[PDB]
């Protein structure tokens, strides 16, 4: 993951 | 800047993910091949009515061409979106919305959703007085490859986007 937002990955590899 | 900002190197809106208004995690690569408008919404603004009605108009007219609309509620502008996601869903239903509603997010500051951080630094995502979102109902038009092609401010009613969007189908 390249960017987390709250409890999830907002920008996957 | 002190925060992790690998979101800067994304090359398309399609790389991102966001929770929909029901709390389910949606990968935005579903929008590959679809012209998209990304907008931040609020229920208690003087222009809420004109924005929702005209966004619905655009979707009704152009969904068959591949137009998609991604609406992100935010409470950052005058506290004009105080409701829960369920309440916001019901509000949108009152306007006969059939486009894609997302869970409420921040769009400015260090805790903004990274899609919004990314859109604001795109060459065609430039604001007037810097790149921050200035109020509810900013719009970004995004091409079929997920590249930002134009930004429209809060006071630009959604039907102005109609002049540009046909060039991207």
């Amino acid at each position: 993951c390249r960017a987390w937002y709250q409890n999830y990955c907002a920008l996957r590899r | 800047s002190a925060s992790r900002d690998d979101w800067r190197a994304a090359r398309s809106m399609h790389e991102f993910s966001a929770k929909d208004i029901d709390g389910h995690m949606v990968n935005l690569d579903k929008y590959r091949g679809f012209v998209s408008i990304v907008t931040n919404v609020a229920s208690q603004c003087g222009k809420t009515e004109v924005n929702y009605t005209q966004l619905v108009d655009l979707h009704a007219r152009y969904a068959e061409r591949g137009l998609r609309i991604l609406a992100f509620p935010s409470n950052q502008f005058g506290k004009q979106e105080p409701g829960s996601n369920e309440e916001i869903k019901e509000f949108a239903a009152g306007y006969n919305v059939k486009f894609d509603m997302f869970s409420k997010i921040e769009v400015n500051g260090d805790d903004a959703h990274p899609l919004w951080k990314w859109m604001k630094i795109q060459p065609k995502g430039k604001g007037i007085l810097g790149n921050a979102i200035k109020w509810n109902f900013t719009k970004f038009l995004i091409d079929k490859n997920g590249v930002v092609v134009k930004r429209y401010g809060p006071m630009e009613e959604p039907l102005v986007i109609e002049k540009d969007l046909p060039h991207y189908f």
